RNA sequence: UCAGUAACGGCGAGUGAACAGGGAAGAGCCCAGCGCCGAAUCCCCGCCCCGCGGCGGGGCGCGGGACAUGUGGCGUACGGAAGACCCGCUCCCCGGCGCCGCUCGUGGGGGGCCCAAGUCCUUCUGAUCGAGGCCCAGCCCGUGGACGGUGUGAGGCCGGUAGCGGCCCCCGGCGCGCCGGGCCCGGGUCUUCCCGGAGUCGGGUUGCUUGGGAAUGCAGCCCAAAGCGGGUGGUAAACUCCAUCUAAGGCUAAAUACCGGCACGAGACCGAUAGUCAACAAGUACCGUAAGGGAAAGUUGAAAAGAACUUUGAAGAGAGAGUUCAAGAGGGCGUGAAACCGUUAAGAGGUAAACGGGUGGGGUCCGCGCAGUCCGCCCGGAGGAUUCAACCCGGCGGCGGGUCCGGCCGUGUCGGCGGCCCGGCGGAUCUUUCCCGC
RNA sequence: GGGGACCGUCCCCCGACCGGCGACCGGCCGCCGCCGGGCGCAUUUCCACCGCGGCGGUGCGCCGCGACCGGCUCCGGGACG
RNA sequence: CGGCGACGUCGGCUACCCACCCGACCCGUCUUGAAACACGGACCAAGGAGUCUAACACGUGCGCGAGUCGGGGGCUCGCACGAAAGCCGCCGUGGCGCAAUGAAGGUGAAGGCCGGCGCGCUCGCCGGCCGAGGUGGGAUCCCGAGGCCUCUCCAGUCCGCCGAGGGCGCACCACCGGCCCGUCUCGCCCGCCGCGCCGGGGAGGUGGAGCACGAGCGCACGUGUUAGGACCCGAAAGAUGG
RNA sequence: CGACCUGGGUAUAGGGGCGAAAGACUAAUCGAACCAUCUAGUAGCUGGUUCCCUCCGAAGUUUCCCUCAGGAUAGCUGGC
RNA sequence: UGGGCCACUUUUGGUAAGCAGAACUGGCGCUGCGGGAUGAACCGAACGCCGGGUUAAGGCGCCCGAUGCCGACGCUCAUCA
RNA sequence: CCCCGCGGACGCUACGCCGCGACGAGUAGGAGGGCCGCUGCGGUGAGCCUUGAAGCCUAGGGCGCGGGCCCGGGUGGAGCCGCCGCAGGUGCAGAUCUUGGUGGUAGUAGCAAAUAUUCAAACGAGAACUUUGAAGGCCGAAGUGGAGAAGGGUUCCAUGU
RNA sequence: CAGGGGAAUCCGACUGUUUAAUUAAAACAAAGCAUCGCGAAGGCCCGCGGCGGGUGUUGACGCGAUGUGAUUUCUGCCCA
RNA sequence: AAUGCCUCGUCAUCUAAUUAGUGACGCGCAUGAAGGAUGAACGAGAUUCCCACUGUCCCUACCUACUAUCCAGCGAAACCACAGCCAAGGGAACGGGCUUGGCGGAAUCAGCGGGGAAAGAAGACCCUGUUGAGCUUGACUCUAGUCUGGCACGGUGAAG
RNA sequence: GAGCAGAAGGGCAAAAGCUCGCUUGAUCUUGAUUUUCAGUACGAAUACAGACCGUGAAAGCGGGGCCUCACGAUCCUUCU
RNA sequence: CUAAUAGGGAACGUGAGCUGGGUUUAGACCGUCGUGAGACAGGUUAGUUUUACCCUACUGAUGAUGUGUUGUUGCCAUGGU
């Protein structure tokens, strides 16, 4: 909506806004980001530092499915599965652990962040961290490798 | 200029651009053609299948993907051959054959042949001449039983295993699956320089002895 | 979508793809070569028949020519061929005779002609399509109340509009019996054979180009191949393994593009200095030697009914008269602003006008101005009339009622009698220890 | 692969008790109000008029005057310490 | 309380003309400074200048919410409106968010209280709990001795308000710890179908756009910056083809 | 009476021609013609920038810049 | 916005300057109003539209509001006061 | 336990209404409000209108601080507006602005290069300018003469206005 | 119709040409003098390109490139 | 000297008087030899003097033609914020407007050139711009053409 | 009233000056801070901490010069 | 020569008053400077001087207001001198 906007309150003002001795003129300062490294070094030094150079090696033909790898952590861990799944495993007499697969959930890496529930549960991830397999090990499940 | 903080910005826009501008005011009709065109197109090919020809099963290719399983281009020679139908004669029963995809492995051969057998078996040729049957089908099911399939033949689903839950063995928890990736990462890393250090000292041994 | 990413870049300004994934569409093939087949092949000219609608079929020619310096059939990297042995007879594409399903979201297309209902009553007007009405639940039709015309502003006055409405003419691809000709064996196993595109690849260097970075692609010049070879495997090189394709010959629909063209439909667009330069005898008039430059310019009225006739003047132009609802609409004529000008009326005037504040005078208008508001109660007087209250009958509302009686609503509550046959949908929960693929 | 079992939500019911009849409604009652018709036909009620009537509100057609009260202000007399 | 009231007068500070007193230089603009002997402006009419797209940032409104979003496609007689709207869910592919850090190889965010053991060796094998630590502030909330009541007192019935103190502490802030990745210094252990130029661990500094019970996504609006003709008009020039 | 004047026909075309030379002339244009297009070329520079009321209300200073008629930066301002 | 300028006082260069350059506070710029006849900056005072009262700085012969007080004391004559 | 009276003003668009106190300069600039204004769209006004729309004119009556608005009279002759939202090619005194029109200047400058006209008549409404006659002059054969090229293109010739 | 004349100084020898539209000159040109290149597979030059083209239907008494500027008289020194 | 700053050089001559002219001198700021110096004729070339001649002047007058002027007819343009009497003041430091004073009388005609810092043109001088263009050059970076080497076209025999 | 390399100023006496002896703290590291300042960088500087050393009997002192100046990004190169 | 041949201002008065000798465009020559293009408060030569009809001022020319109309003869405020 057009009628909400600045112009149509500075209608019978006679320089819009922008001032009667600086004037608004075509481009004072250069066009996009012009002059980075001379008269808006201040700017650019404040607010983007790290913008000029080069750091660290280029590689030619980055395929990003290669590197391809989603994580999940330990506290969403249980939400992969239903919650009967999880009810179930909590009242079970025997031993019986339930699987959680997280590859068939999309993470290939379980990640440790945050604490688990004191159920057992066999874990299958393509890629496992050291204090996500200690944390699993201890309420007494397994971590299991797929590839 | 730039002014306070902001975001360094670099538009694609100095190169007459507004020249090749691409609006969309066609879309809804050209999704009225496109739909009208399948329409037609179905009509056509009466009782065939309005999608067209079965596609086999195929992974996808990639790390990312390869968990997942969509419709390839067409059916192997491999797999028409151990399915027993002829290559040139696929094509007009409506199977799709891909001269150019070879097999790397034995289930997914296996799946696209019984998929090809399930299909075969699904199929209602109807005879050359409707009054004289010589090999097609039966009149009493091509009768009634033949309609027009509508969406893909036979669509590949994403089939899930489904793991029971079973009580944890010793073995499994005395596992350790982080120490089993490091020590992995490193023997594939270390491989060769350790194959050439053991010809090193296998020369060194026998220059020793000798 | 990847992705403003990998990368390029005085690594500055800036530039910048691809693969995978999801879709629209989907379709595959042909030679050369190697071989085999008595050149099996092709063009032309004559003569005969069937035809014409784009010139083909069939037949004859001690009729020409092309072609062994290679035509045709089989065959092409997905292997192919020939012999055997075994198995399956399974049925191709053309141009018509008559007729369907009448071809298709209900005609396939093109063309022509048609198809509902007020000009009813009373009125307004110059004319009306305006306003009021039209008992039976309401003027009439409505599958039609889009639009346009008509003296106003119309669903019913007219053309149209709606309709798996009607009639007539012409055109095109679809199946059956037959017609005339072509029309010739397919698969599986084994054996024996046969297998490929060269001044091309590749290398050097130069120039351009690309995101391609010790060189992405292209080209010039020089060098110049191989056959378990060659190309690619995004960092130059050597060795090695592996993966993947098979270059230097050719064809191919669909999805896709479309500011020119033919024909349409539409719009929160513009409304004659706007919108195309052009609403109009506009790429015109006109300008320039030429290339080229390039306007301005819409509106009487419903109908010309476009002012007969008289009169002055040489006429332009007038005064009368007349048409019209209106010429205070009179052919550049709808309305007809401002600047500017003429006349009339009022006022004023030696410090240029004009202006702010405050009064005064005059003038034009306004006030139904001109004996100045209404209304509540009470008092008095003079008059009317149903009837005032209270009771009776009937109807209708408001409120309340232990639920007085229901119907219930929220929340629990048991048997689940009741739902995977006698209710559903989900679940990353278990199973034949009844049933269809190892 | 089916077909089952179980679980979780649901959809209708059979039902007892619980809060309320609610802004989900009917029937009865009780009170109240209104309307219509009777009766009531006159010390009641209502209608219009008159008085240069009284009391209330707003307010005088125009031009004016006075009074007292209060707010602000400028002055002037008198008296006391 | 008085006077005056229809063809002459009554009221109308606005509005027309005129008179007088006081005040009053011509606007726009650049400028320290304009009435300027600074520039533009004879007059009138109509036209005439911060726009749209894309990308960001913050603010605001809406919906859903650890998710959110169908925008591309498809399905619904194909079509007055409707090129709209509706729907999909094994169309959520994908985008953005939910994880950071390192050039990379890669690695990748839970601690506190109470016990028996080695030597409770600045500590390794366990148990039990609880589930992101603590300090100082901290809206709000909770308790609360004691008071505020009636015609009066000996004696309890039910709650209302004030209330010194005390408590739990939101968000947020300051500080101290803790954890994750990089990198230094020191140091002793552990693991094994690969005993290795293998892999894992600790303590103390330090670098990070981190964690420490998520806040994002989509849509709309505003403002600001930017690329585009870029608020409007304006060069001297340069190039291509005639 | 001459390196004379002049008609017509021809030739030379734009970074080119032609010049007894003045940067002269080349269609009233010449120290680079004219025409159309790239092109709405760029401008830190000049001019302009359209309704009302209410509230708040500056700066001409610091640092850096081939910076000195301009910017970035801090300050001063407003809004939430 | 990033051209500033002016005044008291301090202050540098200059013979000086309505010159050039600093410090401090105020002002003008952005600001009208009373006074200085006149005037960006001086003196007083800052402003919504009004009535009454009273002041500031400045004035009170006439212009021109106000001394038209029986104002007080002196000084001064200018043929450029 | 209100009742001889059965009765008792207004209010409260809560985005509304009311009370009290202080305050009010403003360029560049920012913000808010606008029942200010323009054009079009979706709704709504059982809106307005040939018994007279828009537009325009007006010594007419008023309202608002203002932007502006309403009403009367005239002219005109066919369409227009209010409210709730939506959307802009949305408001002019300037730009040596664009296009169009119109002033003062101003009945002014001017209609002054190459010697020169005059008398009578005719036609005619009308004669300094046309035609005829008479006179006086000029070009003075390198012409103000008679013919062509280029260029123009019907200007040539009659008749009429 | 139809020359004012004389004595000198500077510059250019003369005649010629020149800035159309402010400069007619002392400027340019000129004959004369001097230098340079070239024997054609060449000199100088044009041309995007062709063994293309101009001088050239030419041949050193000729083409091409420069300077100075009639006559007369001289034209010195310096190759760092 | 068309070349000399100092310089109007010094001397002579020309005049009453000469920053002029001519002749001469020459340590010549900074003359000079393909250009130096001469020399007839010539020149719409620059300069000085003399004779003659004259309104150039003393010192102005008169006459003629066409205008201007007045009239009939016809009929523009430039320019224009508003306009138009001064003195002083202060002020963007030279006012038509403002302050204080002087004063101010319709409508006009022929002239005139003091003002309107009159009109004409976005100053050409001067500066600025990270705006140009014409030209030059051992400015930076290139380039046509040319010189040279190499490879190819490109072969057959001998001697060194 | 000398000297402390230099300009000047400050500072300094069994010093910071002069002469000897031994040396390489003019070395290897992480941070914080000061100065200019926008509280950015560079340069320079201060106080620490961890190594390894020097000197001295030791306390200590020293990571350049008694203090105030003596210097340098991105990209590229080169070395470790 | 004369009495004397004083000094000045008025946008260094006065270019829509003139002139154009000078300086200060474009042509050209010399000297100096510069490699060169070119430069020289060095010399020399040739080089377009536009508009008034508007307002005012001034010069002259008609007129105008007032005494009823009109005419004759006069006075002198003021200004010049
Ligand atoms: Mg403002
Ligand atoms: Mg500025
Ligand atoms: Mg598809
Ligand atoms: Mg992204
Ligand atoms: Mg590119
Ligand atoms: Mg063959
Ligand atoms: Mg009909
Ligand atoms: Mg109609
Ligand atoms: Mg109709
Ligand atoms: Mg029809
Ligand atoms: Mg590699
Ligand atoms: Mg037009
Ligand atoms: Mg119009
Ligand atoms: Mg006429
Ligand atoms: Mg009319
Ligand atoms: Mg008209
Ligand atoms: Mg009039
Ligand atoms: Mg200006
Ligand atoms: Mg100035
Ligand atoms: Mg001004
Ligand atoms: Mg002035
Ligand atoms: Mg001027
Ligand atoms: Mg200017
Ligand atoms: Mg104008
Ligand atoms: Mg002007
Ligand atoms: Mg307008
Ligand atoms: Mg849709
Ligand atoms: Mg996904
Ligand atoms: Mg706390
Ligand atoms: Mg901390
Ligand atoms: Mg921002
Ligand atoms: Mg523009
Ligand atoms: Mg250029
Ligand atoms: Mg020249
Ligand atoms: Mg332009
Ligand atoms: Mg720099
Ligand atoms: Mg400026
Ligand atoms: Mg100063
Ligand atoms: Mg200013
Ligand atoms: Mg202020
Ligand atoms: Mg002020
Ligand atoms: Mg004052
Ligand atoms: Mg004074
Ligand atoms: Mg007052
Ligand atoms: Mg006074
Ligand atoms: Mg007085
Ligand atoms: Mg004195
Ligand atoms: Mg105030
Ligand atoms: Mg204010
Ligand atoms: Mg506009
Ligand atoms: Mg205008
Ligand atoms: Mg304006
Ligand atoms: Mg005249
Ligand atoms: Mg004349
Ligand atoms: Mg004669
Ligand atoms: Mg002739
Ligand atoms: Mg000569
Ligand atoms: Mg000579
Ligand atoms: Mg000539
Ligand atoms: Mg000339
Ligand atoms: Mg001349
Ligand atoms: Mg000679
Ligand atoms: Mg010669
Ligand atoms: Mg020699
Ligand atoms: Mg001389
Ligand atoms: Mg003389
Ligand atoms: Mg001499
Ligand atoms: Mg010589
Ligand atoms: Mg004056
Ligand atoms: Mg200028
Ligand atoms: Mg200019
Ligand atoms: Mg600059
Ligand atoms: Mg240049
Ligand atoms: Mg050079
Ligand atoms: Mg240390
Ligand atoms: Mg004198
Ligand atoms: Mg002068
Ligand atoms: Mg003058
Ligand atoms: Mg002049
Ligand atoms: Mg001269
Ligand atoms: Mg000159
Ligand atoms: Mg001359
Ligand atoms: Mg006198």
């Amino acid at each position: 909506p057009s009628r909400l906007r600045k112009t149509r309150k500075l209608r019978g003002h006679v320089s819009h806004g922008h001032g009667r001795i600086g004037k608004h003129r075509k481009h004072p300062g250069g066009r996009g980001n012009a002059g980075g490294l001379h008269h808006h070094r201040i700017n650019f030094d404040k607010y983007h530092p790290g913008y000029f150079g080069k750091v660290g090696m280029k590689h030619y033909h980055l395929k990003r499915n290669q590197s391809f790898c989603p994580t999940v952590n330990l506290d969403k861990l249980w939400t992969l599965v239903s919650e009967q799944t999880r009810v179930n495993a909590a009242k079970n007499k025997t031993g019986a652990a339930p699987i959680i697969d997280v590859v068939r959930s999309g993470y290939y890496k379980v990640l440790g962040k945050g604490k688990l529930p004191k159920q057992p549960v066999i874990v299958k991830a393509k890629f496992f961290s050291r204090r996500a397999e200690e944390k699993i090990k201890s309420v007494g499940g397994a971590c299991v490798l797929v590839a | 200029a730039p002014s306070r903080n902001g975001m360094v910005l670099k538009p694609h826009f100095h190169k007459d651009w507004q020249r090749r501008v691409a609006t969309w005011f066609n879309q809804p009709a050209r999704k009225i053609r496109r739909r009208k065109a399948r329409q037609a197109k179905a009509r056509r090919i009466a009782p065939r299948p309005a999608s067209g020809p079965i596609r086999p099963i195929v992974r996808c290719p990639t790390v990312r993907y390869h968990t997942k399983v969509r419709a390839g281009r067409g059916f192997s020679l491999e797999e028409l051959r151990v399915a027993g139908i002829h290559k040139k004669v696929a094509r007009t029963i409506g199977i799709s054959v891909d001269p150019r995809r070879r097999n790397k492995s034995t289930e997914s051969l296996q799946a696209n042949v019984q998929r090809l057998k399930e299909y075969r078996s699904k199929l209602i040729l109807f005879p050359r001449k409707p009054s004289a049957p010589k090999k097609g089908d039966s009149s009493a099911e091509e009768l009634k039983l033949a309609t027009q399939l509508t969406g893909p033949v036979m669509p590949v689903r994403n089939v899930y295993k489904k793991e029971k839950a079973r009580v944890i063995t010793e073995e499994e928890k005395n596992f350790k699956a982080f120490a089993s990736l490091r020590m992995a990462r490193a023997n594939a890393r270390l491989f060769g320089i350790r194959a050439k250090r053991a010809k090193e000292a296998a020369e060194q041994d026998v220059e020793k002895k000798k």
